[PDB]
Formats: structure tokens, C-alpha cells, sequence
RNA sequence: CGAAUGCCGGCAUGAGUAACGAUAAAGAGGGUGAGAAUCCCUCUCGCCGUAAGCCCAAGGGUUCCUACGCAAUGGUCGUCAGCGUAGGGUUAGGCGGGACCUAAGGUGAAGCCGAAAGGCGUAGCCGAAGGGCAGCCGGUUAAUAUUCCGGCCCUUCCCGCA
């Protein structure tokens, strides 16, 4: 913000922000009586969007 | 033809290789089919030395991968040779 | 034996389950000497 | 219930939870300040205060007593000769527990400080 | 508990081996098929 | 194409739930590192001890040693690893097996039988954790050692001499 878009740090707030869901990596979890489920270790796309306070 | 220069591939370069220079003992990479007897003459003929004892051992190459491409490096044999006492190989004396 | 759910539970009903799941922010007090922030009745990361 | 039952088991049986307090004490009477979890800390407290108080009594008996737990002649000497003396005009409260503001990770556990007083 | 694969390198070369297959017409036809399908390994690999 | 407990794929629910795999047990100080309950060192505690220690044979196949790494693999974490990359490392006349023997059985000149493919079979040949055959003790490397080195012994073949 400061360093690129010349935003003046002292008045920064968090305008909007959110995490969408990335592609999930699947792995095999061996189970009783030969069974083997699959568990998914997932992925987040985190987004913080900053804007300037008006004071 | 098979000449001596075929039996002898290259010198082995390692701490452990070097560490034997100081006794009579010089170790090369040799062709994998080459027997203790003929390795001797091949080294006599090439470096004009007397050979007294031969030690061979095979070095089976490492499996390596380029990423879905999986194969192995080629297989070797090495000899560590004993020159007659006092003889040297000045060829091999650059450390 | 081996009880099972009878119906996929709805997007409405699982989200309402979660109405309590929301976090609450850490409890924080201004520090005695340094400028910074601290949890109360603890030893300040700066100037303990 | 628990109901006026007092004193902690912390996920240890009798044997191991004894050996715990003994070991904690050995380490406090060595380093003079220590860092553990908030509850392990709060239970140490009295376990040393008595160990200390007995060094303040000074006699051959009170020594032989303290050796049951601390087990080590040298550490005991430090206790009787060089530690208890700072306390002789002090009535109780030879230790202090302050909690640290950060907690472990992969653990989450809150930690505290245990130091001998002054 | 004792299970079905008890690897032994002699048994393997003696049973599924190349000279094995070649001794019996049943087994020459094993090799013929495998060769025709274009198998990479015509015969079990024992070390 | 809406249904076939259809087929292939993808994404949900149960749910932040059950579990995280022997109840032998941990605590602290210090180091390293962007980051440490989980790595390294010290101290204390606990558990194996006809083993949960050490050798050998299978089987496995570089997993060994060391440097640089942490995306994934590791039921957490990881700065660690049996993991990624790379380099190095396995040395024998006497140890094991072969240029020795035969065993079951296999195979097989001779021979015998069977539409064909094949089945049999003497002698021979093959076949071993059996018979036979000469190396003990130390030291050395990050990593091999009855293999290299030190000391003290031995076998067979070839040639010569008595
Ligand atoms: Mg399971
Ligand atoms: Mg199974
Ligand atoms: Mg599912
Ligand atoms: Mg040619
Ligand atoms: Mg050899
Ligand atoms: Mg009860
Ligand atoms: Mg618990
Ligand atoms: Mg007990
Ligand atoms: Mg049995
Ligand atoms: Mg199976
Ligand atoms: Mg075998
Ligand atoms: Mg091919
Ligand atoms: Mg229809
Ligand atoms: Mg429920
Ligand atoms: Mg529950
Ligand atoms: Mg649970
Ligand atoms: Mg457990
Ligand atoms: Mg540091
Ligand atoms: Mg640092
Ligand atoms: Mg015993
Ligand atoms: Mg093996
Ligand atoms: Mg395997
Ligand atoms: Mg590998
Ligand atoms: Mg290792
Ligand atoms: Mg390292
Ligand atoms: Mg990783
Ligand atoms: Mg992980
Ligand atoms: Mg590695
Ligand atoms: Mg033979
Ligand atoms: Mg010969
Ligand atoms: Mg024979
Ligand atoms: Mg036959
Ligand atoms: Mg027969
Ligand atoms: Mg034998
Ligand atoms: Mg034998
Ligand atoms: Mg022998
Ligand atoms: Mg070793
Ligand atoms: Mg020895
Ligand atoms: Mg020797």
C-alpha cells in the first residue's frame, strides 16, 4: 500500500478480506479390514484488501 | 583390438584413492569384465611398473531420476593395485 | 447397530450449526512502560 | 465429584507425578528461575516452600528429610548454606509465579515463570 | 500371521524362470504370447 | 437421458465429529534457526535386559557415510529423517559359493512306449543348511575389514634340486 500505491500508512484499515478454497491434495489413509479411505489436505487462497481511513 | 588401454578406464579420484598413493597402492576404474590376472599386465604395459597384488571390487551404479524418468547410472569395477616396492606412478602423483 | 445419518444435512442447517463457531478477539490492555499491547496479568513481551 | 478434595493429578499416575515434582524442584533449586506450564507451576509453589523451610531448620534431620526428594548432597548444600539464609526472616512465600504472555505452538499451552523470591 | 508370499529367489527362477518356460510347450507359448503383446519383461525378475 | 444398487470424473453431507496405532513417562537448562513440546547437548526421571542387547542365514536392494535442503512423504511439528539433490563408501589363495563329491529329486547316449505335443529309463550328468578343503589376534576409516595394515602360521598348482 505505502510502497507501491503511495497510500500513507497511518490511515490504513482492512477494507475487505477473505479466503477462497484452493486445489486439495488427496492422500490415502489405510484402514481396518483392507479398506483405505482418502483424506484431503486442503488449500486456502488468503486475500487481504486495504483502503484508506477518511479521518 | 583389446589393448591394455581398454582394460584401464580412468584413475579413481577420492580421498580414499589418494590415501593409498603413499603406500604402493594405485586404484583405477577398470572395464567390468577384466580379470585380476590381465589387469596386472595392462597396468604393467601402460605404466611400465611391476605389479605384485591386485584387489578388485564391483561398484554397482546408483539409481537416479530426472522426474518420471527413472533409470540407473552404469555399473563399474575398480582395482587397487600394488606396485613393486619403491616403484611409483608419476602419472598419478598429481594430487 | 452402526447408526448413520438419514439425510444429507442442508447448507442451511450446517451453517446455522455454526452460528456459535465464531471466534472472539484476544483480551488486550496497554503496557505499563512500553507503548505496546499485552494480555492482562501477563509479563509484557517488551520491558518485562 | 471432587468437593474439597484438593491437589492435582496431571495426567500422570502416583509414581510419575511424584518424580515430576522432585525433578522440577531439583531444577528450580539449581537455576533459581524456571519456565513450565501455568498449572505445573502453581503446583510447584508449595512443594519447594516446604523443601526450603526445612533447609531453614538446618538440623541433620531436616537435611536427611530433604534428601528423600532431591536425592543429591551438592544440591542440598546449595540449599542449606546458600539459599535458605536469604529467607530466614521471611514468613512463607519463598516463590512467585508469573505467567508468560505467549503460548507454545503445536501445543497451544500457556506458560509461566517460576522463580525464587526477592 | 504367516502369509502367502514367502519370497525365495531360487524357487522363483526355478518355477517361473526363462529356462523353465522353455522346457515345456505350455511354457514356450507363455513366452510367445508375452513377446507378441510386447511385454517389457518376458519373465519374473529375480535378483 | 433424471433415474438402470448404471459407467467415468468432479464436488458435497456426516464434522471441525471419530481418530492420530500398545498406559515404558516424563522435566528443566542451554545451543541452532525466519520459525522449536517434536532437532542438538547437558542434567534429572522412567522402561528393556534368554531383550526391547549382540552376532549369522533368508529376503530386501543404496535404505549405508557426509554436505546442502523441507514442496511433498512423516497420522502434529520439524531446523530432524529410512525423505529431495549431490559426492563419497563395500578391497579375500585360507570367510561363503564356483574351476570338488554325491542326496532326494531332476535330467538323460543306450533302450522302451505313445495320433502329434510328449511319457519312461541304465550308465553318466545336474543337484546341498550334508561329505570334502588351507587364518588366528589386533590396529586402521565419516563409511569396509579373518578382505586393507601389523605380527605369528598354512594350502594347492607349476618348475628345479636331493
Ligand atoms: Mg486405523
Ligand atoms: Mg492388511
Ligand atoms: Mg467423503
Ligand atoms: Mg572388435
Ligand atoms: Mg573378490
Ligand atoms: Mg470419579
Ligand atoms: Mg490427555
Ligand atoms: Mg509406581
Ligand atoms: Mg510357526
Ligand atoms: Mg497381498
Ligand atoms: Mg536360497
Ligand atoms: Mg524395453
Ligand atoms: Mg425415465
Ligand atoms: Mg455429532
Ligand atoms: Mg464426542
Ligand atoms: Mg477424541
Ligand atoms: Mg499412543
Ligand atoms: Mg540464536
Ligand atoms: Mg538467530
Ligand atoms: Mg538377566
Ligand atoms: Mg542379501
Ligand atoms: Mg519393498
Ligand atoms: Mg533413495
Ligand atoms: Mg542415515
Ligand atoms: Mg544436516
Ligand atoms: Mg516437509
Ligand atoms: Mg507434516
Ligand atoms: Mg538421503
Ligand atoms: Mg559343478
Ligand atoms: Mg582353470
Ligand atoms: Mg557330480
Ligand atoms: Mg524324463
Ligand atoms: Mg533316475
Ligand atoms: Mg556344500
Ligand atoms: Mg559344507
Ligand atoms: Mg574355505
Ligand atoms: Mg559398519
Ligand atoms: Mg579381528
Ligand atoms: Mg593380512
Amino acid at each position: 500500500a505505502v510502497n507501491n500505491h503511495d497510500m500513507l500508512e497511518d490511515r490504513l484499515y482492512v477494507k475487505a478480506a477473505y479466503v477462497d478454497e484452493g486445489p486439495a491434495l488427496k492422500r490415502v489413509l489405510p484402514r481396518a479390514r483392507g479398506r483405505a479411505d482418502i483424506i484431503k489436505k486442503r488449500t486456502s487462497h488468503i486475500t487481504v484488501i486495504l483502503g484508506e481511513k477518511h479521518g | 583390438m583389446k589393448t591394455a588401454y581398454d582394460v584401464i578406464l580412468a584413475p579413481v579420484l577420492s580421498e580414499k584413492a589418494y590415501a593409498g598413493f603413499a603406500e604402493g597402492k594405485y586404484t583405477f576404474w577398470v572395464h567390468p569384465k577384466a580379470t585380476k590376472t590381465e589387469i596386472k599386465n595392462a597396468v604393467e604395459t601402460a605404466f611400465k611398473v611391476k605389479v605384485v597384488k591386485v584387489n578388485t571390487l564391483h561398484v554397482r551404479g546408483k539409481k537416479k531420476r530426472l522426474g518420471r524418468y527413472l533409470g540407473k547410472r552404469p555399473d563399474r569395477k575398480k582395482a587397487i593395485v600394488q606396485v613393486a616396492p619403491g616403484q611409483k606412478i608419476e602419472a598419478l602423483e598429481g594430487l | 447397530k452402526h447408526p448413520v445419518p438419514k439425510k444429507k444435512t442442508s447448507k442451511a442447517r450446517r451453517d446455522a450449526r455454526r452460528s456459535h463457531h465464531a471466534l472472539t478477539p484476544p483480551t488486550l490492555v496497554p503496557c505499563p512502560e512500553c507503548k505496546a499491547m499485552k494480555p492482562p496479568h501477563t509479563v509484557c513481551p517488551e520491558c518485562g | 465429584m471432587r468437593h474439597l478434595k484438593s491437589g492435582r493429578k496431571l495426567n500422570r499416575h502416583s509414581s510419575h507425578r511424584l518424580a515430576l515434582y522432585r525433578n522440577q524442584a531439583k531444577s528450580l533449586l539449581t537455576h533459581g528461575r524456571i519456565t513450565t506450564t501455568v498449572p505445573k507451576a502453581k503446583e510447584l509453589r508449595g512443594f519447594v516452600d516446604h523443601l526450603i523451610h526445612l533447609a531453614k531448620r538446618g538440623d541433620l534431620h531436616a537435611r536427611r528429610l530433604v534428601l528423600r526428594d532431591l536425592q543429591d548432597v551438592k544440591l542440598v548444600r546449595k540449599l542449606f548454606d546458600e539459599i535458605a539464609p536469604r529467607y530466614r526472616d521471611r514468613q512463607g512465600g519463598y516463590t512467585r509465579v508469573l505467567k508468560l504472555a505467549e503460548r507454545r505452538r503445536g501445543d497451544g499451552a500457556p506458560l509461566a515463570l517460576v522463580e525464587l523470591v526477592e | 500371521m504367516k502369509r502367502t508370499w514367502q519370497p525365495n529367489r531360487r524357487k522363483r527362477a526355478k518355477t517361473h524362470g526363462f529356462r523353465a518356460r522353455m522346457r515345456t510347450p505350455g511354457g514356450r507359448k507363455v513366452l510367445k504370447r508375452r513377446r507378441q503383446k510386447g511385454r517389457w519383461r518376458l519373465t519374473p525378475a529375480v535378483r
